[PDB]
RNA sequence: UUAGCUAGUAGGUGGGGUAACGGCUCACCUAGGCGACGAUCCCUAGCUGGUCUGAGAGGAUGACCAGCCACACUGGAACU
RNA sequence: UACCCGCAGAAGAAGCACCGGCUAACUCCGUGCCAGCAGCCGCGGUAAUACGGAGGGUGCAAGCGUUAAUCGGAAUUACUGGGCGUAAAGCGCACGCAGGCGGUUUGUUAAGUCAGAUGUGAAAUCCCCGGGCUCAACCUGGGAACUGCAUCUGAUACUGG
């Protein structure tokens, strides 16, 4: 089960979600296949917060990955604000 | 994680104005600065090489009232970046904001300068800023505060400041009390009387 | 295109199958001297026409046998 | 003008009929802060009168270093009977790295930047000895390029 | 027995600069009359002639400049009870450059200066100054 | 020595022996006095040394040295110890912890309390 | 201041067995296999990225974080 | 909640170690080889800067000391980088298997050696250039590094066959 997911870095209160393709079976920290992108929900509004690498994502989605919610609306929101 | 003790035992020490206090009189009238503080201070005794290496680190830290556990993390930061170890770490001691302010004239000395900074009487850009060792970047500009713009100790130091030479490479407008920092000193511009070649084979034992 | 090892073949008494040894020189990790270690492979071999001594290659395989995992390709020493 | 320095006062004994006789010695080094430097070890009674001695004998006896820019040409590596001594040039700011013997000859030879190391004894009549060795074996791009007859291309 | 004919070559350089010998002679090998071109190219040596033909012996004569030894220091780095190979970026830089370091390449016997240039690296055989 | 001697047999690196092999690893090490008694200094030293016969909790008997002046250690008492010899005393490799477990703080003490277990003064 | 170790032991044929190669297993055949480049036996020990120190080589170390391994009161076993 | 504003008043907030030398910092009183101190040398038997107290000073500071443990200094297991006549250290002497090393020329091989490329060397960490918590620790983008392994192609001076 080949997912992509948010894995949880970052100090406390400061979230730093890192997009990574893992198998479901995984910690949500542990082991993962590739580091895709990442996403900042400080969201500074000074630079840009979020960097998602989308080509790799079709590579892994249209092969047999799963997109996670937050995931899935992250792409979402990229298409329609870039 | 400050000095609250005599402020003139400590340039007696080093045998040198200190510039602790505001300078509003003699120093000498003040205090007698050839003897060191203490029952032995009319005894000079022939001090070594460790003892003139730490009487030189000492010096520089209470210059700039900065205690040695931050000093010792500038010296590490001076000997990172590149350059020269001896006026990086001197670099790093001005840009300070109580070096800043009090160098622009908005306190008298470091302490009106620590007050300041600390009690959020400062900006930074804009921004308050309540830490006295924030480094200052080129191109920031420092403000008085408008409640802090009516009291009395901030003008007087203005007066102290013309009093004083000026720092070329600070910019200030006492009609509205603020200052310009155009860029950090070359160490052709700091007094000479600092041997910072000492502090380098100090903390490089 | 096959990944092949040379070596030497030490003894041929067990029946469709040798031993060789591989020669190496490998610096020393610590000393820096080229000492020489020895790899001693069991090696499957049909009709059995390697003797004692002859070099001969070697090719990795499928496991054949508790101890035996590489195979003759091709035998270049003969007749001591 | 030239810069001098004591090293090391040390008082020495000779024993006679009536008992200890005791006396002190100095060891100092005399440099112009070029490269010209030297040494002086004087005895005397009194600390002032050896001191003084040694002054003279280290004004005698001077030898001349080519240095690059305050700094070595190259490692070197000076011998004496129970002292080994290396120096290496260093880069420009990093300051003078070396023993206590050792640091007072280089400064006052006029080398700001060098890394240097002591091994064997440590006894300063020696390491001084040692590194005024090694300040004379070392050697210059221009008389190399003389010596090997080959200009000055190396460089 | 006689088993590092290099190092004896060093060893007579070495010896005739200490007695200021005006030549010294030795059996002649085909690495040694490289190191000894080596040598020659890099201006140590006066000038080296291979004479007989079933023995054939290598005469060196030796520089001098004033009255000092030419070579300060030649020693040898590569041995027969310890081999060293050097790649391209960990060549020796023997006295600062001011110093050649005889390598053994691909290509032929030829300072560490020139082997640099050329891209190769290989076996140290000597350290001249 | 020689490289091919040095594979045969590599450098064997000098092994390094404790000092207080009773408090293995542990800065302090909790025991009862077998024996409290005062013995004489080698010379050139000469005074009436305190010391403690304990036995630790690992088993390991050791004697023990009560610093300061005036101790209230009766046998069988429970104390804490800690590294460190006295020179001019033969075997006793360890200090007694003063102002922990039993054994009380050096009264009429005002410098250096922090080494003898004595409370600021209410001054 | 551990010198010999090995009898399914080393290999071959054939049957069986496993998701899969294999003495994995059994019957037979040959007498082999490992070892001074340290087998066997004894003590200690989870391994690594790394961490600490050191100019470097190196020395110590494997707590937190991540990868792998192994265990689940002790010993053994299979079932789904 | 961070954060911002208003209030009142210096008001709620400094201790620890050390001062014979190594090592920065000295005098007095007590005591009198006792009490004690001590990391090393050592100090104390009537002027103790070394013990205990007190003034003075020094270092660090919401910490300061002590103990334990690791590396360093220790070139004091020396690969880099040590020695063996007398300081520790050349077997009493020799022969000799394994092993280590090997004169000189040509050819060939390409195992060591060297060059290039390719694939790997997880992320975090360490380092460089930046970014965000008001600074800092902290977090974080990219890069460098991990030059170690494996494969393919090539060179043949040296070593080996
Ligand atoms: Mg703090
Ligand atoms: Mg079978
Ligand atoms: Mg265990
Ligand atoms: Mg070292
Ligand atoms: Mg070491
Ligand atoms: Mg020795
Ligand atoms: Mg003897
Ligand atoms: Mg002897
Ligand atoms: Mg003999
Ligand atoms: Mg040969
Ligand atoms: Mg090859
Ligand atoms: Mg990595």
């Amino acid at each position: 089960m080949v997912t992509i997911r948010l894995a949880r870095h970052g100090a406390k209160k400061r979230p730093f979600y890192q997009v990574v393709v893992a198998d479901s079976r995984n910690a949500r920290n542990g082991r993962f296949i590739e580091r895709v992108g990442f996403f900042n929900p400080i969201a500074s509004e000074k630079e840009e917060g979020t960097r998602l690498d989308l080509d790799r994502i079709a590579h892994w989605v249209g092969q047999g990955a799963t997109i996670s919610d937050r995931v899935a609306a992250l792409i979402k929101e990229v298409n329609k604000a870039a | 994680a400050r000095y609250l003790g005599p402020k003139l035992k400590l340039s007696r020490r080093e045998g040198t104005d200190l510039f602790l206090k505001s300078g509003v009189r003699a120093i000498d009238t003040k205090c007698k600065i050839e003897q060191a503080p203490g029952q032995h201070g009319a005894r000079k005794p022939r001090l070594s090489d460790y003892g003139v290496q730490l009487r030189e680190k000492q010096k520089v830290r209470r210059i700039y009232g900065v205690l040695e556990r931050q000093f010792r993390n500038y010296y590490k930061e001076a000997a990172r970046l590149k350059g020269n170890t001896g006026e990086n770490l001197l670099a790093l001691l001005e840009g300070r904001l109580d070096n800043v302010v009090y160098r622009m004239g908005f306190g008298a000395t470091r302490a009106e300068a620590r007050q300041l900074v600390s009690h959020k009487a400062i900006m930074v850009n804009g921004r308050v800023v309540n830490i006295a060792s924030y480094q200052v970047s080129p191109n920031d500009v420092v403000s008085i505060r408008e409640k802090a713009k009516k009291q009395s100790r901030v003008k007087a130091a203005l007066e102290l400041a013309e009093q004083r030479e000026k720092p070329t490479w600070l910019e200030v407008d006492a009609g509205k009390m603020e200052g310009t920092f155009k860029r950090k000193p070359e160490r052709s511009d700091l007094s000479a009387d600092i041997n910072e070649h000492l502090i380098v084979e100090l903390y490089s034992k | 295109k096959i990944r092949t090892l040379q070596g030497r073949v030490v003894s041929d008494k067990m029946e469709k199958s040798i031993v060789v040894a591989i020669e190496r020189f490998v610096k020393h990790p610590i000393y820096g001297k080229f000492i020489k270690r020895t790899t001693k492979l069991h090696v499957h071999d049909e009709n059995n026409e390697c003797g004692i001594g002859d070099v001969v290659e070697i090719r990795e395989c499928r496991p054949l046998s508790k101890t035996k995992s590489w195979t003759l390709v091709r035998v270049v020493e003969k007749a001591v | 003008e030239l810069q001098e320095k004591l090293i090391a006062v040390n008082r020495v004994s000779k024993t006679v009929k009536g008992g200890r006789i005791f006396s002190f010695t100095a060891l100092t080094v005399v440099g112009d802060g070029n490269g010209r430097v030297g040494f002086g070890y004087g005895k005397a009674r009194e600390v002032p009168a050896a001191i003084q001695k040694a002054m003279e004998k280290a004004r005698r006896n001077m030898i001349n270093v080519a240095l690059n820019n305050g700094t070595l040409q190259h490692p070197v590596k000076g011998v004496h009977t129970g002292s080994r001594v290396f120096m290496q040039p260093a880069s420009e700011g990093t300051g003078i790295i070396a023993g206590g013997a050792m640091r007072a000859v280089l400064e006052v030879a006029g080398v700001h930047n060098v890394l240097a190391k002591a091994y064997g004894s440590t006894n300063p009549i020696n390491v001084v000895r040692a590194t005024i060795d090694g300040l004379e074996n070392m050697n210059s791009p221009e008389m190399v390029a003389a010596k090997r007859g080959k200009s000055v291309e190396e460089i | 027995s006689m088993q590092d004919p290099i190092a004896d070559m060093l060893t007579r350089i070495r010896n005739g600069q200490a007695a200021n010998k005006a030549a010294v002679t030795m059996p002649s090998s085909k690495l040694k009359v490289a190191i000894a071109n080596v040598l020659k190219e890099e201006g140590f040596i006066e000038d080296f002639k291979v004479e007989g033909d079933t023995k054939p012996e290598l005469e060196l004569t030796l520089k001098y400049f004033q009255g000092k030894a030419v070579v300060e220091s030649i020693q040898r780095v590569s041995r027969p009870g310890l081999r060293i190979y050097k790649r391209k970026d960990e060549l020796p830089k023997v006295m600062a450059g001011l110093g050649i370091a005889v390598v053994s390449t691909s290509k032929g016997v030829m300072t560490d200066r020139a082997a640099r240039q050329a891209g190769l690296g290989g076996e140290i055989i000597c350290y001249v100054a | 020595a020689t490289v091919n001697q040095l594979v045969r047999k590599p450098r064997a690196r000098k092994v390094a022996k404790s000092n207080v092999p009773a408090l293995e690893a542990c800065p302090q090490k909790r025991g009862v006095c077998t024996r409290v008694y005062t013995t004489t200094p080698k010379k050139p030293n000469s005074a009436l040394r305190k010391v403690c016969r304990v036995r630790l909790t690992n088993g390991f008997e050791v004697t023990s040295y009560i610093g300061g002046e005036g101790h209230n250690l009766q046998e069988h008492s429970v104390i804490l110890i800690r590294g460190g010899r006295v020179k001019d005393l033969p075997g006793v490799r360890y200090h007694t912890v003063r102002g922990a477990l039993d054994c009380s703080g050096v009264k009429d003490r005002k410098q250096a309390r922090s080494k003898y277990g004595v409370k600021r003064p209410k001054a």
